């Protein structure tokens, strides 16, 4: 019913104190974008951080990864992956990323992003994989490097 | 701080005469071009409102049957000029059965560019392209209000001047013909004029040695506008 | 049902604010400070924590502090508090309290708005989107990153309205409102002009948001007094100081300036040029249809005998301004109180008209 | 005599007194004209009379031949003289070629004398603008204006006086073809735009037509009156 | 909501979890150090006229009390107390213990900047040889002492500025101001009027007083027609006080020991009712001038106020400045800001060509009865 009102915010809000939110995202996600993704998870990214403990959050990660997955602008993803700290989330941001081919730029903002774990992780199943070798390049260093200091 | 009206510059120019070269500059462009094959012409007309019929504008005056000219700016300071230059070609071909050429036309007219004074008023405020084919081929030439009376091969007035010179001899050299120049001008105005070229926009005036009379109706510059 | 949960901590916040030994501490600063908290005058400060101070007879003193209160609200020409018997600076003085500023300031709601305005609704509407709209509505201006018009002249005949138009800005308002005659920048002693100029603008400047409306300053040239020193040479000098605080130096801020004149052909242009002044409005004797509406408003609130016609006073004088219209309208119901009467009746706006007009 | 330069160039180009004699026409009544193709007719508004005096002396539209017409705004001694100066001209014309007076010939005249007048010492410029209306040879209607400059410039409706601005905003949303078809609706189209100019009481509305193979006639105020009533009663037809 | 009553919740848990400290701990930041200030000294200032021979024995006007003879206390230098030297003097025993910087008469030192106005380089683009001067006056020196002394020249320490009004002086002002690095001190020009006679000499004094304290400064005069122009004499005695204010301005400027590292910039709108003292060369060097933009200026100065608003960018901004032959910056950026109002007249976001059009026959066809600029490109 409030699928049928449309204006979202305070039904959300609402619900989410009853996972629930799960189906609740992926059963509203299928026109409206940037309400529910910048609005919605802008204020219960926020207040989910600021206010709300820990354990409900990695459901706001994890249909937040839903719901993201089906969509594009990947870096609200990439904060999902510096939320997260997830290394299955940069493969499929790859081959995602890949598919939308700036390109050095977020492999600038992906090596700022990303810890010291899924780099090395990254470099080995990239060193398996790396579907044009230029990941290699780009996501383990040298890259994020290369073009500022000229 | 009112001083004497003939009164010089402590640089050293004079007053009233750079206050009319500067009163040039608020009026409408013209292009004139010279062409061995004959003397092409161009002009704004600035069309303001709906209800000012656009044929009546005057720009491209009648000197001679084969002396051409255009003003600038104020009207009606050049349509006394254009009247007495008329009168003294008409006392050369009298007095003398043949034609007065567009130099010595000239030269009467800045004879008294600056006869301005309290005794024997003001200066003139209008700047003259005179064309025309003379015995010594096709001529084109400008005069400003201080009478400094100069041939020009390819001169730009008024308001677009700037980019007109620029760009015009960017376009010009030695051997153009009648029709290139002609294009090639009218380029230039609607790169300078403000509203949409069309019909009634423009005028032109070309003379020739084989086209003798400066002779342009309207709608072949619907033929010439098409043509771009 | 935020209400509750929002209201509680909210409350709590607010008497945490006024949560902020300790009385100890209180005598203490009792203790340091003398009771016969004597007043100085800075001159200069010195980094150290102690300065130099004026006592009232003149006599200097390098003082320390007793730092606790803000120093740095204190610049040179500042009050401060001193002791008897070591002259140390017990501490701030808040500010002396305000004659220029309280005779230059306007503070009370100040007359009728804009349902007393006869019939203008371009010039309006100009200044209206020139102070009103800029001020009150700040959110257009961000849209286009636009600054908004600085100055605005009012000109045109006497009787037009200049001040009525003031007075309706300054009615529907939310900034301070400066006002000063422009005839009072002509003082008897050398060197007053700038003094005057300085203190209004540093008022403004200072205090907030604000609506300095300046009026009849084209009086200022065209009339000399004998009780002033050398004149021209010392009005221009006056005039000057205008212009460079005008338009001069450093950020100049949220400042509104309305200015308004009857002649303007008289001004020094150098104020007249935009940078200073954007708009400039004219107000004309305005038409045979407004004047029903000057009439209406100026008869709406009394017992009209209805024997009476408007169109017979409006073709009466053919440049009558509101002016008129407000003496004829006065003047007819004082000679309607002369006879003890309510209603107006037409021979009382006969005498009012052969009253006014033309003697 | 008078050996002085009285209009002087400005230091940004201009002359003052030309530019700014034109303020002495826009202070001035409002007159229009336009021109059918068959009827012509102009009018002045704002007389702005006493309504209790005689009107035959302050006629603002004369003529200076059987051909041609008049009207002006801006101060009206300057059109007395302007209007003394014509009549002499346009006579003397018919004293030498055999035609009735052309009106352009007529406003190169008017325009001339202005030009050469703003040139000379001393003499202050003419703060008029004049209306020039005349159906020529072979029944051509045309109509020019003149201006302190001295430039005849033909228009096909007019925009003068007061508030000239308005008026030609008026005529620009009027420009209808179809206005000129019928002469009654010319003359009422006229009617129109006076009335989307002034009080238009019906009584400062002067105004007089010539169909081009007559002189002038003045209208009596009870067909204007007339006019202004089926004006209203076709503006109430509108809603 | 819930972000605000969260917010609630959070910061006033915050304030009442504070207010058990708040109300368990039981100014005091300074106290015993006050305390330990007890010890210290009331320190009365005063004025030396001279020293005596073979010791110190030092002669002291107080301020208004006497004249005392007096003698140093052993915390102190027997060098730096020299005459005419403001130093603060023993209440009880009458001794000099610290040299003290001088009277500085406080209504001259709130016209040091203190600030930096933002206006930068790029607001004045179109007057490159102006700039050019301008530059190599001011900033070169302060920043590099190199050239002036390897080829051992001296730069001219004085540029005055002029041109018609609202042309750019102000702004160029501004613009050094910013990226000036020295001490800059704003002098509007009737600061120096004043109601007794030769207060504004002594004014002068302490302006240069501060000059030559701090090295490597910067002073900006500001209309200077109002600090004097002409030395019209008549039977009248008529503008005298400002003549003499313009003399003491000449000679502690320059000329016997001149004036050291200061430079002077004076900006006027009328430079044509000037003393030729002031146009010697020494004092005022360079004659930067300010004319009209002349027709790229002006597409510069669109530009310039065009970057950074809400315009329609398929239009040309040549053609407008094609209808603007004179005039000011000031008029082109009433010119922007009336076609912004124009555009609030509908609701709009983007500008219109048409919106500008009306922006140009609204300000200069029809305010240009007015225009500023008719009576002073003639510089009376
Ligand atoms: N347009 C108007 N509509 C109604 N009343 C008006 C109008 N203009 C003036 N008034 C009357 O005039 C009074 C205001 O005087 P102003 O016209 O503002 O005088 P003023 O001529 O502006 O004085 P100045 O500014 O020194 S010239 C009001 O009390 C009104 O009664
Ligand atoms: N050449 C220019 N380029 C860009 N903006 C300019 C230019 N000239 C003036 N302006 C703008 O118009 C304003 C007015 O210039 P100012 O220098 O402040 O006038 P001014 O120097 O006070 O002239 P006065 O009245 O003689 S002191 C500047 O602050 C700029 O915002």
């Amino acid at each position: 019913a409030e699928k049928v009102q449309r204006e979202p915010l305070l039904t959300l809000v609402k619900e989410i104190v009853p996972l629930l939110m799960e189906i609740e995202q992926v059963d509203m996600l299928e026109k409206d974008i940037d309400e529910n993704a910048y609005a919605k998870v802008c204020l219960y990214l926020t207040s989910c951080v600021n206010y709300v403990p820990e354990p409900e959050n990695s459901a706001l990660l994890r249909c937040a990864l839903g719901v993201f997955r089906k969509f594009s602008r990947f870096p609200e993803a990439l904060r999902l992956a510096l939320m997260l700290n997830d290394m299955e989330l940069v493969e499929d941001i790859f081959t995602s990323c890949k598919d939308v081919v700036m390109l050095g730029r977020h492999g600038v903002f992906l090596e700022l992003s990303e810890d010291v774990e899924e780099y090395e992780d990254l470099t080995e199943i990239m060193s398996n994989v790396q579907l044009n070798s230029n990941f290699l390049a780009l996501a383990r260093e040298l890259d994020i490097m290369e073009p500022k200091v000229p | 701080y009112d001083r004497g009206v003939n009164t010089f510059s402590p640089e050293g120019r004079l007053f009233q005469v750079e206050y009319a070269i500067e009163a040039i500059k608020l009026g409408s462009t013209a292009i004139g071009i010279q062409t061995s094959e004959g003397v092409c012409l161009a002009v704004e007309k600035r069309i303001t409102s709906p209800l000012m019929e656009p044929s009546s504008i005057e720009k491209i005056v009648e000197i001679d049957a084969h002396i051409g000219c255009a003003m600038s700016g104020l009207i009606a300071d050049a349509k006394t000029l254009i009247d007495k230059a008329r009168v003294e070609t008409q006392n050369h071909w009298f007095t003398y059965n043949e034609t007065m050429t567009v130099e010595s036309v000239t030269q009467a007219v800045s004879n008294l560019a600056l006869q301005f004074g309290e005794e024997d008023s003001r200066p003139f405020g209008v700047a003259l392209l005179f064309g025309g084919v003379d015995e010594k081929g096709p001529q084109l030439f400008h005069m400003d209000p201080s009478g400094t009376f100069v041939q020009c091969d390819a001169r730009a007035i008024g308001s677009a001047s700037e980019g007109a010179q620029s760009s015009l001899q960017e376009v010009y050299h030695k051997s153009m013909t009648l029709k290139e120049a002609i294009k090639s001008s009218l380029i230039i105005l609607k790169q300078v004029m403000e509203e949409k070229l069309n019909a009634t926009n423009i005028e032109l005036a070309t003379v020739q040695p084989g086209q003798n009379f400066h002779m342009f109706t309207k709608e072949e510059l619907e033929e010439v506008i098409k043509d771009i | 049902l935020e209400r509750i949960k929002d209201y509680l901590l909210m409350e709590e916040e607010f008497i945490r604010n006024q949560e902020q030994k300790q009385e100890e501490e209180r005598s203490k600063v009792d203790d340091l400070r003398g009771t016969p908290m004597s007043v100085g005058t800075l001159e200069e400060i010195i980094d150290d924590n102690h300065a130099i101070v004026s006592t009232s007879v003149g006599s200097e003193h390098y003082v320390s502090i007793l730092s606790f209160v803000d120093k740095d609200l204190l610049e040179p020409g500042c009050s401060v508090l001193l002791n008897h018997k070591v002259h140390a600076v017990i501490g701030v003085l808040m500010d002396d309290t305000d004659p220029l500023v309280t005779v230059m300031k306007v503070e009370k709601a100040p007359q009728e708005t804009y349902a007393d305005i006869g019939g203008l609704d371009n010039q309006i509407q100009e200044i209206k989107e020139s102070v009103e709209l800029p001020l009150t509505h700040p959110e257009y201006y961000e849209e286009m990153g636009i600054k908004p018009p600085k100055g605005v002249i009012l000109y045109g005949p006497p009787g037009t309205g200049k001040t009525l138009l003031a007075k309706a800005v300054a009615n529907q308002t939310s900034a301070t409102f400066l006002r000063v005659v422009g005839s009072e920048l002509i003082q008897k002693y050398l060197g007053d002009g700038p003094k005057l100029v300085r203190e209004l603008f540093r008022v403004a400047e200072e205090h907030a948001p604000s609506i300095v409306f300046i009026d009849e300053i084209d009086a200022i040239g065209t009339k000399r007094y004998d009780s002033n020193s050398g004149g021209e040479r010392e009005i221009q000098r006056t005039m000057l100081e205008l212009l460079n605080q005008l338009d001069g130096f450093d950020s100049r801020g949220d400042v509104k300036v309305i200015m308004a004149t009857n002649r303007i052909e008289t001004l020094d242009p150098a104020l007249i040029r935009p940078g200073r002044i954007d708009r400039k409005i004219e107000f004309p004797l305005p038409d045979e249809k407004t004047k029903k509406r000057i009439f209406q408003i100026h008869t709406s609130r009394m017992t009209l005998a209805d024997d009476v016609t408007l169109d017979d006073l409006i073709m009466a004088k053919d440049d009558l301004s509101g002016a008129d219209i407000k003496a004829i309208c006065t003047e007819a119901g004082l000679m309607a109180l002369r006879e003890r009467r309510m209603k107006v009746t037409n021979e009382d706006f006969k005498k009012s008209k052969e009253n006014v007009l033309y003697k | 005599s008078y050996d002085r330069a009285i209009t002087v160039f400005s230091p940004d180009g201009h002359l003052f007194q030309v530019e700014y004699a034109q303020e002495a026409v826009k202070k001035g009544s409002t007159a229009v004209g336009v021109r059918g193709r068959d009827i012509v007719v102009l009018g002045v508004e704002k007389k702005s009379v006493a309504k209790l005096q005689d009107e035959r002396t302050v006629r603002k539209i004369c003529a200076l031949d059987d051909n041609v017409c008049m009207a002006f705004a801006g101060l009206t001694a300057d059109a007395r003289i302007v209007i003394n100066r014509a009549r002499v001209e346009c006579q003397s014309h018919r004293l030498t070629v055999e035609d009735p007076v052309t009106v352009e010939y007529i406003t190169r005249y008017i325009a001339s004398l202005k030009q050469r007048y703003t040139q000379s010492n001393g003499r202050r410029p003419f703060g008029i603008s004049a209306l020039i209306v005349g159906f020529d040879f072979d029944g051509t209607p045309r109509l020019y204006q003149t201006d302190p400059s001295g430039t005849y410039h033909a228009w096909k409706a007019n925009a003068i006086g007061r508030g000239a601005k308005s008026v030609r905003e008026f005529l620009e949303k009027n420009y209808t073809d179809e206005a000129i078809e019928t002469d009654d609706l010319t003359i009422k189209l006229v009617i129109k735009a006076l009335l989307e100019v002034v009080q238009s009481g019906g009584k400062n509305i002067e105004l007089a037509v010539m169909r081009r193979d007559q002189s002038l006639k003045i209208l009596n105020p009870e067909e204007i009156e007339k006019y202004v009533a089926e004006i209203e009663k076709e503006k109430e037809e509108n809603e | 909501q819930v972000e605000d009553d969260i917010q609630q919740l959070l910061k006033k848990i915050n304030e009442l979890t504070g207010i058990k400290e708040s109300d368990t701990g039981l100014l005091a930041a300074d106290k015993q150090t006050l305390q330990s200030e007890q010890p210290l000294q009331v320190a009365r200032c005063t004025k030396i006229i001279n020293a005596d021979s073979e010791d110190p024995k030092y002669i002291i006007n107080v301020k208004q009390f006497a004249k005392f003879v007096v003698d140093l206390s052993d915390q102190v230098a027997p060098t730096d107390i020299e005459e005419g030297m403001r130093v603060g003097v023993d209440r009880n025993k009458y001794q000099i213990h610290i040299p003290l910087p001088p009277k500085i008469d406080p209504t001259v030192t709130m016209m040091q900047v203190e600030e930096k106005p933002d206006v930068t380089y790029s607001d004045v683009g179109g007057c490159k040889e102006q700039i050019e001067k301008l530059r190599e006056v001011v900033e070169t020196p302060l920043l590099h002492p190199e050239r002036f002394v390897n080829l051992g020249i001296e730069p001219p320490k004085g540029v005055l500025l002029f041109g018609p009004p609202g042309t750019g002086k102000t702004l160029c002002a501004r613009a050094v101001a910013n990226r000036t690095d020295a001490c800059f001190i704003r002098v509007i020009g009737s600061e120096l009027v004043q109601k007794y006679v030769g207060e504004g000499a002594r004014m002068v004094r302490e302006l240069f007083e501060m000059a030559r304290t701090k090295k490597a400064c910067l002073i900006f005069f500001d209309e200077i027609d109002a600090i004097g122009g002409a030395r019209f004499d008549d039977g009248a005695g008529g503008d005298n006080e400002v003549q003499r204010t313009m003399l003491e301005l000449i000679n502690q400027l320059d000329g016997f020991d001149p004036r050291g590292n200061i430079k002077v910039l004076m900006a006027t709108n009328r430079p044509d009712t000037l003393d030729p003292a002031l146009m010697r060369p020494g004092r005022l060097d360079r004659k930067i001038e300010f004319s009209l933009p002349d027709l790229e200026g002006r597409t510069h100065i669109f530009k310039i106020h065009a970057r950074s608003m809400s315009v329609e960018r398929d239009i040309r901004f040549e053609l407008l400045a094609r209808l603007c032959p004179n005039s000011t910056g000031a008029e082109i950026r009433s010119v922007c800001t009336e076609a912004g109002m124009f555009a609030i007249r509908a609701r709009r976001k983007i500008a219109t060509e048409k919106d500008f059009l009306e922006a140009v026959n609204k300000v200069i066809k029809s305010y240009a009865k007015f225009s500023a600029t008719p009576r002073y490109m003639t510089y009376n």
